[PDB]
């Protein structure tokens, strides 16, 4: 006697979910081609082991975001009507799609987002980053060894960083 | 799980009844409510075709009464295809329907994209030569339908008992 | 009552989704429109060169043009050069090389170049950077002083 | 009914919230990942590399 009252209900619900889908569809396929490193890490001497995927796992999941999945009942609310429905994209797939970014990055720049890659020497890249804020090519080359050497120690303290205390996930962790 | 002497049954965190004591025999039960889940219909459009595809939620095939089990649930009705294409009606957890070879409705797990590698090397250049211009387009919408409605007039039937009532 | 009430929120819901898709085409309008975007992938898909307004029931359409380069050639390359112990860097644009010579292009469109000393500026010497290459650099000064 | 219809009103808000995060990370990935950015402060603290 009360009308369509569980109508609407659901509706609103299944465009929430719809909604999720395409929120999570929109952020990460960015990207068309799924490209993949050389077997080769000549990368003019910097040292990307940690977010690379790394073969040595049962998923493809890199160091930081393996140290991120382990940073942060099912039946318990389901009693009475309340499903959960899975999400589309697998928690694999969506690490696919990040390791293809990465990949794309190091070897083509930025030149991937507009066209097809085009190879680059990452040497050669950064030489072109300076370039669009100033500094001239020659401090990279002149000071190019110093660089490697900050930049590579830039990333050993973040893994300490997340390692160290969990509430540098605050913000998910509240979701 | 065994409770204490006099415990007779347990609840969760949501105070939901879990266990029991059975009074004849002093032995300890679980209970696990039976099944239930969401019917659904894949299907394409009906001037395309009128075979359809039936999947249930979160339930075990064996439960339910073509075949297959993916993580969504059971799906029966279309055909499992080892090949992987781009995804046509999203299921679930991976796996995407669509209507062609007659013809039936296959399942199979989505491709993310076509596979490409680049060769990077200490020196290769790839320097482009001819361009070529582009029109691309979308759409935003900017104001839905502007709209009003009175009360009185909706919630009443132009009646003074109703209109005094609702006061 | 619970009827109405219920109508009367879902509006301001969804009038608040169109309200950020009403600020996100009056924001297009103006940097894809009225000027020249360089924020990627913001203003159609590709290098951005104009952009287009049409109208619409209830809403609006855009028509960017965009630019995307077509043929990919594979060249040699070298991030420097050195002629005098002098390196020397390329003004805007890569070090390119066909086998024989090396030539200088533009970032987006081959088009080869004498290296004359019109177009590079000298930093430095060449003992200190990697991957150098030797080659001569041509001098546009000296053959007009020749000729007289 | 009352503390259903209150549990879906939480959660068609707090699902805008979100989506006001998707298309802010989506911007960022297009920016700050696919090229490089002038916009200050947008893509770090400082000037901005990749
Ligand atoms: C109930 O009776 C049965 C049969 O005599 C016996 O085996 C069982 O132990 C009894 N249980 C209780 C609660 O006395
Ligand atoms: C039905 O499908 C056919 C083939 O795709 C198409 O030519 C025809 O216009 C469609 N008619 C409908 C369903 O409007
Ligand atoms: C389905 O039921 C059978 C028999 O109880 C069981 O062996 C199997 O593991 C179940 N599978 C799933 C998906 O739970
Ligand atoms: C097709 O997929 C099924 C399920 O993963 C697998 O058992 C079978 O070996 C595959 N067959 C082929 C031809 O790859
Ligand atoms: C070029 O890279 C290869 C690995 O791909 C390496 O073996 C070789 O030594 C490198 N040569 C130079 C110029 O450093
Ligand atoms: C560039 O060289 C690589 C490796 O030989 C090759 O796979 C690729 O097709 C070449 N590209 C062109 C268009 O010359």
């Amino acid at each position: 006697q009360y009308g369509s009252f569980c109508t609407q209900l659901n509706r609103a619900l299944t465009g929430i979910a719809v909604e999720q889908d395409k929120n999570t569809q929109e952020v990460f396929a960015q990207v068309k081609q799924i490209y993949k490193t050389p077997p080769i890490k000549d990368f003019g001497g910097f040292n990307f082991s940690q977010i690379l995927p790394d073969p040595s796992k049962p998923s493809k999941r890199s160091f930081i975001e393996d140290l991120l999945f382990n940073k942060v009942l099912i039946c318990a609310q389901k009693f009475n009507g309340l499903n959960v429905l899975p999400p589309l994209l697998t928690d694999e797939m969506i690490a696919q799609y990040t390791s293809a970014l990465l990949a794309g990055t190091i070897t083509s720049g930025w030149t991937f987002g507009a066209g097809a890659a085009l190879q680059i020497p990452f040497a050669m890249q950064m030489a072109y980053r300076f370039n669009g804020i100033g500094v001239t090519q020659n401090v990279l080359y002149e000071n190019q060894k110093l660089i490697a050497n900050q930049f590579n120690s830039a990333i050993g303290k973040i893994q300490d960083s997340l390692s160290s205390t969990a509430s540098a996930l605050g913000k998910l962790q509240d979701v | 799980k065994k409770f204490l002497p006099f415990q007779q049954f347990g609840r969760d965190i949501d105070d939901t009844t879990d266990a029991v004591r059975d009074p004849q025999t002093l032995e300890i039960l679980d209970i696990t409510p039976c099944s239930f889940g969401g019917v659904s219909v894949i299907t394409p459009g009906t001037n395309t075709s009128n075979q359809v595809a039936v999947l249930y939620q979160g339930v075990n095939c064996t439960e339910v009464p073509n075949v297959f089990q993916t993580r969504a649930g059971c799906l029966i009705g279309a055909e499992h295809v080892n090949n992987s294409y781009e995804c046509d009606i999203p299921i679930g957890a991976g796996i995407c329907a669509s209507y062609q070879t007659s013809q039936s409705i296959i399942a199979y797990t989505m491709s993310l994209g076509a596979e490409n590698s680049v060769a990077y090397s200490n020196n290769s250049i790839a320097i482009p030569i001819n361009f070529t211009i582009s029109v691309t387009t979308e759409i935003l919408p900017v104001s839905m339908t502007k709209t009003s409605v009175d009360c009185t007039m909706y919630i009443c039937g132009d009646s003074t008992e109703c209109s005094n009532l609702l006061l | 009552l619970q009827s109405l009430q219920t109508y009367v929120t879902q509006q301001l819901i969804r009038a608040a989704e169109i309200r950020a898709s009403a600020n996100l085409a009056a924001t297009k309008m103006s940097e894809c429109v009225l000027g020249q975007s360089k924020r990627v992938d913001f203003c159609g898909k590709g290098y951005h060169l104009m952009s287009f307004p049409q109208s619409a029931p209830h809403g609006v359409v855009f028509l960017h043009v965009t630019y995307v380069p077509a043929q990919e050639k594979n060249f040699t390359t070298a991030p420097a050069i050195c002629h005098d112990g002098k390196a020397h860097f390329p003004r805007e644009g890569v070090f390119v090389s066909n086998g024989t010579h090396w030539f200088v292009t533009q970032r987006n469109f081959y088009e080869p170049q004498i290296i004359t000393t019109h177009n590079t500026f000298v930093s430095g010497n060449c003992d200190v950077v990697i991957g150098i290459v030797n080659n001569t650099v041509y001098d546009p000064l000296q053959p007009e002083l020749d000729s007289f």
